């Protein structure tokens, strides 16, 4: 029994010790079945027991899993060395700032899922009063918009986040979307501020690349677009507003 | 870190523009540039159909008037919008940009406004 | 160590833990809650789940048909009067999960759809698509944002919890990005640590499911009960262990040797039912245990398919078609394509028995409360007597939003009537913490962490399987042993503060240890089978009502052995048959 | 005092050049400029036909210059570029469900290239026949 062998780039770094970030290479086993987080641990384990990095779920459903795979935004819970056969190099998730190794500050995610009050506003009904009713027509409004894992590859991916820091981003703008068009939320004005801003659904010149790297198809760029017209007729509205 | 009141943008408005000067210049301007560009020059059309005469009569007659200021002004809002971006887009830093490329666009609006009516 | 003041502490943010939160937010309005988890809560194990959250919603349903469903099926070790109060409550906490904006599926009038799983009778499982538990978390996680009650700690590691004079006072952590360790106190502290699977080599569990909480209550003396009843799901790819749902099954899927024979006809499972048309509680939609039972018999005899990866059988479901699989099962099919290289249109795909669910856990009473004054546990780390021998498929969510109320409710209650501990005794108590951690980092002797889990995981797999016999009990009672005197030759060669998880694996592998034998001691002294627990040996065949109707309890004393002690089962309304 | 120090990596304005995905992008706004430079001839056209004939001869004979059928000629590549994107983006814009499932784009794409099509023969047929 034998396996084939891969040499990888790591991208280390540690606060204590390194000014930036360096390369490491590694030697390691593979099959058609090994993923960059089967390496990774097999790194740790026998190779460096310092590497560090994120994961739990081990199959693309908690998202805790970003990093770059050739200047590409993937879950390494999802890639498999099979297809980087002629050299494959792991940086940290882009347009964030590095803590340690693979690690990175999502900060300013959290942060900007926070601020769009992503939860139902203004609904009186009572628990013994039974659920509300929404019909599976009603439902596929916002539905698709609903299955974001917060994994991060979108902000990533977009190049005006890049740019700018402070844009609240597609993930963030998605849920917000996501609550606003669902048949039992009365909150859509509470979170029309932060998406009429600047930092807000205007910053998206609708590239649409983040779209492209999403692991779960939410496609956050069509909820940007919507956001921007939504965000228009707010606006034509709120100029004929002095009541 | 995050702004709890943020400013309202004033970004719609110019949006609003962009998207029918976008879908103007989709439509209608393959064939223009066609008839303009390339027919007229190399003389490829049948008789006296682009000759002076013709192209005024239409240009004077009200449905003319109006099509040739929205082929031409609806396009430049579209346009203009992108570069506007587009600096941004570079990296490069042109002070004033929002009132320099809405600013021009403005002027040749009016320009056109002005031929438009016969000078 | 920077100290920190709340009225109640909660570990882990988990389905239950921030069902915990949310209820205690709204019994107390002005109280200051501590929410600690080591990961981003929307992380949490909980957002794995496919299946669905176990309510009573049917008219030509009863809550006695759930109440029965769950004691039988929990092989009479149930507390009956938990059960009942658990039924009770469904209702009101899925309904309460709609209204905070749960996308549930709809029948086409607008009103919330049912399906059938884990063996019940009556259809009355609610279900968010093939993402319940990805939606319960979520929808959870949101709703928590608009209670400023909840000072959450992100990345926060837990060592110990403080103890005096048989009360909690608060608990020790440390910042994970920092390295830095606080304190928090708080005169209440709820458990939600999830279970134990990862103990096991191969199983369906993501990778924080270490053991963890229930690891700090032995070390404090409060027992471990049921510690023996591990649940394995059916139908795990191979090598990995990822969960293939039972809804798979449920939309008319088989198992099948290398022969493409239909085997479960062979074990009282029969008589074989037509594709299209698949039958409860016949073929593939038998019991948990039976099922699981069958694969090792089919094993046996030669039977099943050898892959690189271990031996097989065959799911088939390629002769559904497209469309089927789309609406209610678009997930496996992704799961299949990538990790197993398969088409579940064009060929099959590789599946066996896997580590899955942890039906022990930390003694509570019925009010979710320890031994120990002001502690609760809840979730699967604990034990309430709701599951007994076996758990009835998607009855856990179920649980996690139920009693997670319920814990959030009393551990409020029991912390303003707390009154106040000896401030001299608890410093003491949280210093011994930290020498202890210097003392675990200043350890030498050139042992690798990574083969002592790697070891484990093998004994646990070979020890506990679906059969279990003396020799092979013993044989991993005695590995394990070996570990534990192996772990204190361990060293952590990274001494870097900022996210060590070199560090963290290394401690987590520590209440590894310590669980797994709780639960190899336990299973040994059992000499019956029931439920999950299956024994070859003569006269442990059997069920045994006489001598073994009455909870495992496993204590671990300070000279590091486990002892075990019997507490009697409570019966209110069904006798035992 | 804190042992961790963040990493911020800088944005170069060559930022686009790494990957193609980027490279579509940029290229795809670079239709901006000939669709200035087109309106920007037909002020010409506007204000040389209102000058009379001779001046309008000149502007003809300004489009006759092979430099102004080459950049003419690029100006339509670019035109047609924009439509070609245009029209796969817009339908992103509206959020409709017809009976239980949300729509595709891809009937409203259908849609536009038609409009296109009967627009530019209607157009040719008035501008040439007559
Ligand atoms: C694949 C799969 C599918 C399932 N499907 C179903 C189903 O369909 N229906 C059903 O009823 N049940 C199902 N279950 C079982 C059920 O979902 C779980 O038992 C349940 O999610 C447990 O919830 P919990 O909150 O107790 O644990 P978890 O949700 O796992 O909570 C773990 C939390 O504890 C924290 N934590 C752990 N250790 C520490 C520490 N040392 N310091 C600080 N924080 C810590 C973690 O950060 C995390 O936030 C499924 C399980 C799996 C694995
Ligand atoms: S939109 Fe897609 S990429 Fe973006 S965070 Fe959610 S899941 Fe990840
Ligand atoms: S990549 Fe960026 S630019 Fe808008 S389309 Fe997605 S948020
Ligand atoms: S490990 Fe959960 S998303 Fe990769």
């Amino acid at each position: 029994a034998e396996m084939k062998n891969l040499k990888i780039e790591v991208v280390r770094y540690n606060p204590e010790v390194d000014t930036a970030p360096h390369s490491a290479f590694y030697e390691v086993p593979y099959d058609a079945t090994t993923s960059l987080l089967d390496a990774l641990g097999y790194i740790k384990d026998n190779l460096a027991p310092d590497l560090s990095y994120r994961w739990s779920c081990r199959m693309a459903i908690c998202g805790s899993c970003g990093m770059m795979v050739n200047n590409v935004p993937k879950l390494a819970c999802k890639t498999f060395l099979r297809d980087y056969t002629d050299g494959m190099k792991v940086e940290a998730l882009a347009n964030f700032p590095i803590e340690r190794d693979l690690v990175v500050d999502m900060t300013h995610f959290i942060e900007s899922l926070e601020a769009i009050k992503p939860y139902i506003i203004g609904n009186s009904r009572t628990a013994d009063q039974g659920t509300n009713i929404q019909t599976p027509a009603q439902m596929a409004k916002y539905h698709q918009f609903s299955g974001c894992i917060n994994c991060g590859l979108c902000y990533a991916a977009c190049p005006q986040f890049g740019l700018n820091p402070e844009f609240i981003g597609p993930a963030a703008i998605t849920l917000a979307h996501r609550y606003n068009e669902d048949s039992r939320d009365h909150g859509k004005k509470e979170r029309m501020a932060q998406l009429n801003s600047q930092n807000g659904v205007w910053s998206c010149t609708f590239v649409g690349y983040c779209s492209e790297v999403c692991p779960k198809h939410v496609d956050p760029a069509a909820a940007i677009q919507q956001g921007k017209v939504e965000s228009s007729k707010d606006f034509l509205i709120a100029t004929l507003k002095p009541r | 870190m995050i702004n709890p009141n943020p400013k309202r943008s004033d970004e719609p408005v110019f949006w609003g523009l962009f998207g029918a000067g976008g879908m103007w210049s989709a439509i209608i301007a393959p064939v223009m540039i066609l008839l303009v560009g390339i027919l007229l020059p190399l003389g490829l059309f049948p008789g006296d159909a682009l000759s002076y005469e013709r192209v005024l009569a239409f240009a004077q007659s009200f449905i003319g008037r109006v099509f040739l200021f929205l082929m031409i002004v609806l396009p430049l809002w579209c346009g203009l919008h992108r570069m506007h971006h587009a600096m941004h887009d570079l990296k490069i830093h042109v002070p004033a940009g929002k009132w320099v490329f809405y600013g021009l666009a403005a002027i040749l609006t009016v320009v056109t406004l002005i031929g438009v009516v016969t000078i | 160590m920077q100290t920190f003041q709340a009225d109640l502490a909660i570990v882990g943010a988990g389905g239950a833990g921030l069902r915990a939160a949310i209820a205690a937010a709204q019994a107390n309005p002005n109280a200051k809650i501590a929410l600690i988890s080591k990961v981003y809560p929307m992380r949490s194990h909980t957002v794995a789940a496919e299946g669905g959250s176990a309510a009573v919603a049917q008219d030509h349903d009863s809550f006695e048909y759930h109440f029965h469903d769950t004691v039988a099926g929990g092989d009479w070790l149930c507390e009956q009067d938990v059960v009942d109060y658990f039924v009770h409550h469904c209702p009101t906490e899925m309904t309460q999960l709609e209204l905070w904006g749960c996308p549930w599926s709809r029948r086409p009038d607008g009103s919330v759809n049912v399906r059938r799983f884990g063996g019940m009778k009556i259809e009355r499982t609610w279900f968010a698509a093939d993402k319940t538990g990805f939606h319960m978390l979520h929808t959870l996680f949101q709703t928590s944002l608009q209670f400023p009650q909840i000072q959450r700690f992100d990345e926060h590691f837990v060592l110990d919890i403080l103890v005096d004079d048989g009360h909690v006072r608060g608990l020790v952590a440390m910042n994970m990005m920092e390295g830095t360790l606080v304190q928090i106190r708080a005169n209440a502290v709820v458990m939600a640590t999830g279970g134990a699977g990862r103990v096991y080599r191969y199983n369906t569990n993501g990778g924080i499911v270490t053991g963890d909480g229930m690891g700090m209550a032995l070390s404090h003396g409060v027992p471990l009960r049921d510690m023996e009843f591990v649940q394995y799901h059916p139908t795990g790819l191979p090598g990995s262990g990822i969960l293939m749902t039972e809804g798979c099954r449920g939309e008319g899927g088989i198992l099948v040797n290398k022969n493409g024979y239909r085997y479960l006809q062979d074990y009282g499972m029969g008589p074989e039912t037509p594709l299209g048309e698949p039958k409860n509680k016949y073929m593939e939609l038998g019991p948990r245990d039976k099922v699981s039972q069958a694969f090792w018999h089919e094993w046996r005899k030669g039977n099943t398919i050898s892959t690189p990866r271990g031996d097989v059988v065959y799911l088939d479901l390629r002769h559904l078609g497209e469309k089927k699989l789309h609406e209610r099962l678009p997930f496996i099919c992704e799961l299949a394509k990538a990790y197993v290289g398969v088409d579940p249109v064009k060929e099959p795909i590789p599946v066996r028995p896997t580590a899955h669910y942890t039906m022990g856990g930390i003694e509570t009473d019925q009010n979710c409360e320890t031994r120990i004054k002001g502690l609760f546990a809840v979730g699967e780390c604990s034990s309430v007597g709701l599951h007994g021998a076996n758990r009835l498929g998607s009855n856990s969510l179920a649980e996690l939003v139920v009693f997670g109320r319920l814990a959030g409710e009393q551990a409020t209650e029991r912390a303003a009537t707390a009154g106040n501990g000896n401030e001299a005794a608890i410093e003491a108590q949280a210093a011994g913490v930290e020498q202890r951690l210097k003392d675990l980092v200043n350890q030498d002797g050139g042992e690798n962490w990574a083969k002592i889990r790697d070891e484990m995981g093998l004994a646990m797999e070979e020890g506990c399987g679906i059969y279990r016999t003396p020799e092979l009990m013993q044989k991993t009672i005695d590995k394990l042993a070996e570990l534990q005197e192996r772990f204190k030759r361990v060293r952590i060669t990274d001494t870097s503060s900022v996210f060590n998880t070199d560090l963290l694996y290394t401690i987590e592998l520590g209440h590894g240890l310590n669980v797994a034998e709780c639960m190899a001691h336990s299973a040994m002294a059992r000499k019956e089978s029931r439920g999950a627990h299956q024994r070859l040996d003569e006269g442990c065949t059997e069920r045994d009502d006489v001598n073994f109707l009455k909870h495992t309890l496993a204590f671990r004393d300070a000279d590091g052995t486990t002892r075990l002690e019997y507490s009697d089962v409570k019966i209110t309304t069904l006798p035992p048959a | 005092t804190t042992k961790r120090k963040p990493y911020v990596r800088p944005m170069t304005s060559t930022w686009w050049k790494k990957l193609p995905f980027y490279r579509f992008y940029m290229l795809r706004e670079g239709t901006a400029v000939p669709a200035v430079w087109f309106s920007i001839e037909l002020i010409f056209g506007l204000f040389a036909l209102k000058n009379g004939p001779e001046a309008w001869a000149g502007f003809v004979d300004f489009l006759q210059n092979p430099v102004i059928v080459i950049i003419n000629l690029i100006t339509l590549a670019a035109a047609l570029l924009h439509t070609k994107t245009w029209f796969e983006l817009a339908p992103k814009a509206a959020n409709i469900i017809v009976k239980d499932e949300k729509m595709g784009p891809e009937p409203i794409i259908k849609s536009l290239w038609a409009v296109t099509v009967v627009a530019t023969i209607v157009i040719l047929f008035v501008a040439l026949y007559w």
